[PDB]
């Protein structure tokens, strides 16, 4: 099997601004006819994939011209000079010369804004769920960007592991930040074993990490 | 159009049987190489294999041999993917695209089916308040939200104050506990002021289960 690695996990753009998204093959994908059979896809949300770049820079039909590809045996670049909001995704590079056609691991473009550190809430389980046999903790990160954070339990000042889950949602659309929740769950007695429980957040905007803290249970 | 249209979301348990429909426009049917490519809950893409419309034969990609079976119906114009004793990894997205020989690309991609193999039964879920920091009511900004966890299958809605509030509102994707239910939290961000003043109510609806709760938080 091939391997495509597409460089750019993720990149920010602002609107207007030119993207460029790298894809490198593990062999060469010069087909013994001659052509090079190297494509690219975006796919949105929700939707399924689309061709707009075939056999390196042939663009399909229907596609902006904004959208151009370059590249020869193992490395490919996709460029889209003045990026629009249509044109945020997912793009995935593709190559149908060896045995098995394979895709590369996809690239996000993202909107590119300015460092904001998230506001940090933490909430103990409820009267109710607890009731139940069942305790969750939720940990809040509000409205950050980079992506990047980190959120790391604290149980009686004991680091947590491999008991919690997170959540993020997409950028915002108003404010291009993200958001996220981290569950720490345990059962009620485990929960009532304990004093104090804190997340602490380590986001790039945050001067050192912040924490939040209650201790009841 | 090479209009590609498949069939509704599947739920099924481990070792059942699904098949899964793709219809195409015709006049352009024996025109394509029909594959199939399967995409994990946020995984990459991966071929499956695809049929010849013009002789009815098969090719299965290496990890897909053995319990898929791609067919066609060239009259109904529409062609068929099986996958028999189901697991859980099988859950998934799968697309039905149609391809050209000349390009050698992924042309016309269909909306993609999503089959979900799980041995859990319909429950609706349980809602428990995340309340607003209580010692530490008129801080600026409240926190405020509602865990909504155990059900399945997806998906849930949320609203705040039956859709009167929207902004601040973070409603996360669902995470799948070990136990095989999912679990999520919606939040919102409202001014400490309006705490005690401005009632805050989720509305959480799960369909599958016929299950609707208002939640006061």
């Amino acid at each position: 099997e091939l391997v495509m690695t597409q460089t750019p996990l993720s990149l920010p753009v602002s609107l207007g601004d030119q993207a460029s998204i790298s894809c490198r093959s593990s062999q060469s994908l010069v087909h013994s006819n001659g052509n090079t059979y190297l494509h690219w896809y975006l796919q949105k949300p929700g939707q399924s994939p689309k061709l707009l770049i075939y056999k390196v820079s042939n663009r399909f039909s229907g596609v902006p011209d904004r959208f151009s590809g370059s590249g020869s045996g193992t490395d490919f670049t996709l460029k889209i000079s003045r990026v629009e909001a249509e044109d945020l995704g997912v793009y995935f590079c593709s190559q149908s010369t060896h045995v098995p056609p394979t895709f590369g691991g996809g690239t996000k473009l993202e909107i590119k804004r300015t460092v904001a550190a998230p506001s940090v809430f933490i909430f103990p389980p409820s009267d109710e769920q607890l009731k139940s046999g069942t305790a969750s903790v939720v940990c809040l990160l509000n409205n950050f960007y980079p992506r990047e954070a980190k959120v790391q339990w604290k149980v009686d000042n004991a680091l947590q592991s491999g008991n919690s889950q997170e959540s993020v949602t997409e950028q915002d659309s108003k404010d291009s930040t993200y958001s996220l929740s981290s569950t720490l769950t345990l059962s009620k007695a485990d929960y009532e074993k304990h004093k104090v429980y804190a997340c602490e957040v380590t986001h790039q905007g945050l001067s050192s990490p912040v924490t939040k803290s209650f201790n009841r249970g | 159009q090479v209009q590609l249209l498949e069939s509704g979301p599947e739920l099924k348990k481990p070792g059942e049987t699904v098949k899964i429909s793709c219809k195409a426009s015709g006049y352009t049917f024996t025109n394509y190489g029909m594959n199939w490519v399967k995409q994990a809950p946020g995984k990459g893409l991966k071929w499956m294999g695809w049929i010849n419309t013009y002789t009815g034969e098969p090719t299965y990609a290496d990890d897909f041999k053995g319990r898929f079976a791609f067919s066609l119906e060239t009259s109904a114009s529409t062609a068929y993917l099986q996958i028999n004793n189901l697991k859980n990894e099988d859950t998934a997205t799968y697309f039905c695209v149609q391809a050209e020989r000349l390009r050698r690309t992924f042309d016309y991609w269909g909306a993609g089916t999503t089959v979900t193999v799980s041995s859990a039964s319909t429950k609706g879920p349980s809602v428990f308040p995340l309340a607003p920091s209580s010692k530490s009511t008129s801080g600026g900004t409240a926190a405020l939200g509602c865990l909504v966890k155990d059900y399945f299958p997806e998906p849930v809605t949320v609203s705040w104050n039956s859709g009167a509030l929207t902004s601040g509102v973070h409603t996360f994707p669902a995470v799948l506990q070990s136990s095989g239910l999912y679990s999520l939290s919606s939040v919102v961000t409202v001014p400490s002021s309006s705490l005690g003043t401005q009632t805050y109510i989720c509305n959480v609806n799960h369909k599958p289960s016929n299950t609707k709760v208002d939640k006061k938080v």
